[PDB]
């Protein structure tokens, strides 16, 4: 047999309840946001497939990271890095 | 001239050169760029 | 020399800890969401 000692402050329990409620709700909402983001990307892969067939240059450049020149060999993209040219060294012909 | 194409086939690719079958390839044999925007959402850790 | 007076309630400190933890985590996740949204828009401009 024994005797049970009770703490005189319950604020640990109420704090636990508050934190648990907030954690559960925020985790739920963020899980939904993450799942929606995942589905959106898996969903827009189709737009990206059907845009690269219009002009592969822009899609390939924005995708790889560099500024590359690309073409399509069927179901793949063949790329090649583009060489920079200084701004001041261009002439536009008048006509 | 210069014809060479990859085509999606099964789970991999089939590679043709000059209108003649050359060989098959797996998906891993090609560098994969990504059209995905990463979102590394973690979760409120448990606390007691 | 002096003597230090201690408050009999620590709930300010635990409340500060709880709020700080929640603030840090929510701010981190929302920053990630905002950055991802930005990148998605800059990405769909194409």
């Amino acid at each position: 047999v024994e005797r049970i000692k009770t703490t005189s402050s319950i604020e640990f329990a109420r704090l636990q309840f508050t934190y648990n409620h907030i954690q559960r709700h925020v985790n739920d909402m963020l899980g939904r946001v993450a799942i929606a983001w995942c589905e959106l990307q898996n969903h827009e892969l189709t737009l990206w497939n059907e845009a690269r067939k219009l002009n592969p240059n822009a899609i390939a450049s924005v995708t790889v990271g560099r500024r590359v020149s690309a073409r399509m060999l069927g179901d793949v993209m063949a790329v090649s890095t583009c060489v920079p040219v200084a701004a001041d060294n261009v002439i536009v012909q008048n006509s | 001239v210069g014809h060479r194409r990859y085509f999606t086939f099964g789970g991999g690719y089939v590679y043709f050169e000059e209108y003649a079958y050359s060989h098959q390839l797996s998906r891993a044999d090609i560098t994969t760029v990504s059209t995905f925007i990463d979102l590394n959402i973690t979760m409120l850790e448990d606390h007691e």
